[PDB]
RNA sequence: UAGGGAAUAGUUUAAAAAACAUCUGACUCACAUUCAGAAGAUGGAGGUUCAAUUCCUCCUUCCCUAACCA
RNA sequence: CUCGGAGCAGAACCCAACCUCCGAGCAGUACAUGCUAAGACUUCACCAGUCAAAGCGAACUACUAUACUCAAUUGAUCCAAUAACUUGACCAACGGAACAAGUUACCCUAGGGAUAACAGCGCAAUCCUAUUCUAGAGUCCAUAUCAACAAUAGGGUUUACGACCUCGAUGUUGGAUCAGGACAUCCCGAUGGUGCAGCCGCUAUUAAAGGUUCGUUUGUUCAACGAUUAAAGUCCUACGUGAUCUGAGUUCAGACCGGAGUAAUCCAGGUCGGUUUCUAUCUACUUUCAAAUUCCUCCCUGUACGAAAGGACAAGAGAAAUAAGGCCUACUUCACAAAGCGCCUUCCCCCGUAAAUGAUAUCAUCUCAACUUAGUAUACCCACACCCACCCAAGAACAGGGUUUG
RNA sequence: ACCCUAACCGUGCAAAGGUAGCAUAAUCACUUGUUCCUUAAAUAGGGACCUGUAUGAAUGGCUCCACGAGGGUUCAGCUGUCUCUUACUUUUAACCAGUGAAAUUGACCUGCCCGUGAAGAGGCGGGCAUAACACAGCAAGACGAGAAGACCCUAUGGAGCUUU
RNA sequence: AACCCCUAUACCUUCUGCAUAAUGAAUUAACUAGAAAUAACUUUGCAAGGAGAGCCAAAGCUAAGACCCCCGAAACCAGACGAGCUACCUAAGAACAGCUAAAAGAGCACACCCGUCUAUGUAGCAAAAUAGUGGGAAGAUUUAUAGGUAGAGGCGACAAACCUACCGAGCCUGGUGAUAGCUGGUUGUCCAAGAUAGAAUCUUAGUUCAACUUUAAAUUUGCCCACAGAACCCUCUAAAUCCCCUUGUAAAUUUAACUGUUAGUCCAAAGAGGAACAGCUCUUUGGACACUAGGAAAAAACCUUGUAGAGAGAGUAAAAAAUUUAACACCCAUAGUAGGCCUAAAAGCAGCCACCAAUUAAGAAAGCGUUCAAGCUCAACACCCACUACCUAAAAAAUCCCAAACAUAU
RNA sequence: ACCA
């Protein structure tokens, strides 16, 4: 959050742009044991608080007299900074991105897609998905999104 | 948890496209399937060992006959990722008691009721 | 090497109380039969199934456990729930789940004893 | 690192008192002693209890012990 | 350390943790909280625990009643007390031995790699490195240098963590000896940048052929200090190497001081003393290999370079040291000889870049364009008797050389 | 009483409140204190000072003659301890002749490199090497040999010792 | 065709798992290890009785068959035997040169006694030695002889010393085949069924009950599963389950009788702890392993695959790793004005506000710049097309790279 | 008073 906020309160333009948070402050807490202690003896002591972000997720959102050119450029430095995959998105790139994964999904050539065989257990495939993956359709792998999954 | 699965109906609803290109009448159903195991039932959960028991398909490859019911369909649902299903064919008819021992179950799911083992002479 | 610490929770060491229905709808039951045991009421007693003073539903006469849903209208003496329904708006039904015995056989028949 | 104990007037000890310090006066030529008055605290926060100086739980704080065998 | 409730464990039941939370070791009302009896539940066994129609007695006309409220609110057998009814454990290690603590380095046996200490392995929080980002510092200037918040990737040197091989033994910290390897380069080589005038620096790319001191101190690794040095590199090799050595340390039995304990004893707190076995069966290896490194002086030159102060460089010439390889004339230890302290000899390369010409892209452009430059061994050994014996600068034996000294 | 310390002041507590001495070390938080000697250089030794987590008076305290195969420091000399080894003699050795043990040993037709694997391979995978057999050396490996680990844990296994 | 070719990780034990560099084993011969009741079962006899007094009998009862190892502590106790060693003591002996000093537990130094340090030796010469160097050597000395003290003990200038070569308590015999929840052993052939929820426990290295597993017997459902049905507090509104006729199937329960298994690994999935470490630890649902075969290089746990023999037939299963990357415009620039304000000064470019006009066109200015200046680009004009693909950017360890290779024939 |  200090490098998010430093970075765009510096960068941003006052007087013509506005920012505002999309994620909440640090709110679950975090446990660590002492140093050098062996496993058991109970849970460790909070230690700090994080805040879980998911994929498709906003986590600042700036608006004003500005075009988009105008905040990407430091809008993807403190993205790239983020400690998952983040981007610069507008309200048009927004939905492009998404018109184009709906695009590829409706003229994907491939007759073979995840969620058709995960859906039908076919191969009895299930033995080796997560009940998770009938909704995540394979473009999940734990807390990494895969784009290019149809 | 790896669990048994619910395969959603719309599965088994078949498609004006799927009537094309596999050949079924859904207006004239199939009797009797042809039912073969083609795959193991080790590194399989035990309940898929059990209904492969039932339908009689613990030896791979070896055709079993079996009623295209909702019951039986209801088995062959759960191990369908373990065999091969075809309908049964008869191009002559059932088999009679004259005929009975002469019939053979030709690969392309035809059960003819004579066997003559000689060439079509024309 | 270094000293550990020690966890503060005790207790939480009970096993489970194997409570639940003992018969499920259409079963047969025999006067007397546990029908289900519970520690709150999930299921209330409805016709021919007393309760016992554990909140134990069991059956009062021979026949099918049957479960449905029905409207709920306390005693008036249970103040806590008449104190819930007087502030339910006006139009709001209460349902609870029941279970029913739907009793097998006639209570007796009238056989011939004697010409005389 | 891990356990235990302890925070009461400005001070030091009690179970909300006492002696000091302070304040007011008296005595003295003056001061001290002395005499007579007066104020002055339950570490903080969080409870329960008919009522919290012995009780919480936590914080803050200081201490005590233990930290061994290869 | 027993018993209940909640989560983990979302929906029949069940479900662990030195897991997360919260509770109980009672109170209160009764005095039919009397008797009796179908059918059932059940804490995964048993024991124990639970619910109940009908009936008998009662009670009885408006939630109560043949089974009180309440979640746990609890303890078997034996035995004891009692006329009988009935009563008795914080038996809390809570399925409960009727009643028993310490200490052992004076120790012993049985086992265990089911389990720790060493090493290996896993892992990489911690450590270490690189890159990404542009705050910041650097007079100005983000990028000569140095860097916050973060991000990504790597390493396997630390401190841990895990408990997978070895407890019918994988003994040893530091040192000696001999060193194999990495390159993340301390020095020597070649480059690029510079807040690079020069001399020194700093930073990066390339380079592992060659090298990388002696002392005082501590058992020491570590460090400090004295002298040097071109430099006194970082690491791995079972914390390389103990059937090669050492044993200061370390860690058994003896003893002392301080502390702890009633005492026996004990204390990663000090102190003094304290047995280091092995005839090599197998593997491996035993003249790779004759190309050499570095400093210094002179000189260039008080030149280049600088306002001065200062002050060099691919050359040129010497003289050394070390490392290899030999040798004995002299010296020295010695003496038909072997030696060093003496003497003699020692011979190529390396790539980072910097530049021409020049298209894709009619300029330019050193080019994962075609292209042109810097810029790619020799020496030694070598013929084959008798295989009597003798001799030898040859040699463990064997082999070799000589005998025209049998 | 600048700080340091408190002759001093207040209060409390105990049977008594550690006296005399002694203290950078058989003694040691900081610490390799500090200072004076000692060396070119001292975490050593000596003399002092600081002052005691936890020094201290027959559990003896503090000095001192003599003494000690005790522990430590040192002048001078001495020397192969070392720089840095060399030479010779005997023993051993090796060869001939005689006599003739031991521990050890699953079987062995018993290479190297990388990888793997009960996590460190002669024996497995992939490579590479490769006629056969004596003798002398060597000690890197054969987790070499020797002793059913003396460490550590476990066993309702022992034993010695001490006790409220 | 002996070898060359191809295939092939001794064995036993012990383990989650052993080629293991875990145990044991030179080899040969011989010796060397399952002993029995209760009940049940099977097969006879007799049968409301049986039995050759006793004892059983509501089909019993008699008889028979068939059944439960080996080696090993450290100890404990009883009674003997031990002081020719050694500890101490008693009686009665013996030795101690020379030199110095002269009172002598004085000095030097032999014999003699001891054992400091070094080396050697370590199945030795020796179950404690040898060589040198040492300490003492008229004394609390050393030593010959005989005798004494005895194990719950003695003796001790306390080292827990020594008491006949291992004394925290001797040795021998006996109790004694001590005991061992612990390790190691456990002997002919062939077939078959067979992997593990939990509870309690001075218990977690073990037991007993359950569970699973085996055998025999009885008689009847078992498994799979359709509707209908199983909660609110309050949803991560989960994957699922429970119940369950049909159906597909052949099991299931009960009765009798037992033992062994109650130290578990990886993989997938839902979680928990740890560090969203671990080949980590803990629950759960599956799978695999601890059982063959073929793959994934070797390979317990991933993939294919199960039922057994012979064949010099055949179809198949799983089963081989893909990828290559950063060029980029050319020109052109006058003017109100240094807009005011601010500021010592600010002139496009401190900061403040405003941002209009000139010419076809050039922002009261986007980036650099300075002395606030000046300068240098960019945004305009003119000429007129630069080619612009699409997102992109990495690496180092320690014995020695690691099959050989190959872009082309359906 | 306090054995089990
Ligand atoms: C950590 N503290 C508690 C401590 C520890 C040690 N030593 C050890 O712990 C040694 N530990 C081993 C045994 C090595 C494991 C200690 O040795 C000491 C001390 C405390 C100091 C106090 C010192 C203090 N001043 C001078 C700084 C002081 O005022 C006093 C006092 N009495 O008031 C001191 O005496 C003091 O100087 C001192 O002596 C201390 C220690 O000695
Ligand atoms: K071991
Ligand atoms: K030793
Ligand atoms: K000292
Ligand atoms: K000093
Ligand atoms: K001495
Ligand atoms: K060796
Ligand atoms: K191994
Ligand atoms: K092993
Ligand atoms: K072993
Ligand atoms: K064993
Ligand atoms: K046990
Ligand atoms: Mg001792
Ligand atoms: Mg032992
Ligand atoms: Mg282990
Ligand atoms: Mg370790
Ligand atoms: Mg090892
Ligand atoms: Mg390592
Ligand atoms: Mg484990
Ligand atoms: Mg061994
Ligand atoms: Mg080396
Ligand atoms: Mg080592
Ligand atoms: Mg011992
Ligand atoms: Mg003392
Ligand atoms: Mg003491
Ligand atoms: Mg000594
Ligand atoms: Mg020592
Ligand atoms: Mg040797
Ligand atoms: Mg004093
Ligand atoms: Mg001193
Ligand atoms: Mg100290
Ligand atoms: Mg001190
Ligand atoms: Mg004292
Ligand atoms: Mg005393
Ligand atoms: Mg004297
Ligand atoms: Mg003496
Ligand atoms: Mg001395
Ligand atoms: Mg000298
Ligand atoms: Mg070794
Ligand atoms: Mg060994
Ligand atoms: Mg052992
Ligand atoms: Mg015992
Ligand atoms: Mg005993
Ligand atoms: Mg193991
Ligand atoms: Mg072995
Ligand atoms: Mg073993
Ligand atoms: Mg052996
Ligand atoms: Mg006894
Ligand atoms: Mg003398
Ligand atoms: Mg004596
Ligand atoms: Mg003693
Ligand atoms: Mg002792
Ligand atoms: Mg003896
Ligand atoms: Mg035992
Ligand atoms: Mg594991």
């Amino acid at each position: 959050f200090e490098m998010m906020r430093l970075t765009i309160n510096r960068s941003m333009d006052p007087k013509n742009m506005f920012a505002i948070w999309r994620v909440p402050a640090p709110f679950k807490p975090i446990t660590r044991k002492s140093v050098g202690h062996r496993m058991g003896g109970g849970k460790g002591a909070i230690d700090h608080y994080v805040t879980p972000v998911k994929a498709g997720r906003l986590v600042v959102e700036m608006g004003g007299r500005c075009e988009f050119e105008e905040v990407q450029g430091f809008l993807d430095q403190v993205a790239h900074k983020l400690p998952f995959a983040a981007k610069a998105v507008s309200r048009g790139t927004l939905e492009k991105m998404r018109k184009d994964q709906e695009e590829r999904e409706r003229n994907n050539q491939n007759p073979w897609t995840f969620e058709r065989i995960a859906t039908a257990n076919m191969l009895g495939i299930r033995k080796v998905l997560s009940p998770y993956d009938l909704t995540h359709k394979g473009k999940y792998w734990g807390k990494f999104y895969m784009p290019k999954r149809v | 948890k790896f669990t048994r699965s619910r395969i959603p109906e719309k599965v088994f609803q078949a498609s004006p496209e799927d009537h094309e290109k596999y050949g079924g009448d859904p207006q004239n159903p199939h009797k009797l399937h042809i039912v073969t195991r083609i795959k193991s039932t080790r590194r399989r959960p035990y309940w898929e060992k059990d209904i492969i028991k039932m339908l009689g398909l613990e030896k791979a490859h070896t055709p079993q006959v079996h009623k295209n019911i909702p019951s039986v369909n209801a088995k062959l649902k759960v191990v369908k990722h373990l065999i091969r299903i075809k309908p049964l064919k008869l191009p002559q008819g059932l088999p009679a008691e004259e005929n009975m021992s002469n019939t053979c179950l030709k690969s392309t799911g035809e059960l003819v009721v004579q066997w003559h083992l000689k060439p079509v002479e024309q | 090497k270094k000293s550990g610490g020690s966890s503060k929770n005790l207790g939480g060491k009970s096993s489970g109380r194997r409570q639940g229905i003992k018969k499920m709808e259409g079963h047969y039951v025999h006067a007397g039969n546990i029908i289900a045991t519970q520690r709150h009421f999930r299921w209330h007693p409805g016709a021919h199934v007393g309760v016992g003073k554990n909140k134990c539903l069991y059956a009062l006469e021979e026949g099918i456990v049957r479960y449905t849903k029905e409207v709920y209208v306390p005693h008036p003496r249970n103040t806590e729930a008449v104190d819930l329904i007087t502030r339910l708006p006006k139009g709001a039904v209460l349902y609870k789940t029941f279970v029913h015995v739907v009793p097998a056989k006639p209570e007796g028949t009238f056989k011939l004893v004697a010409m005389l």
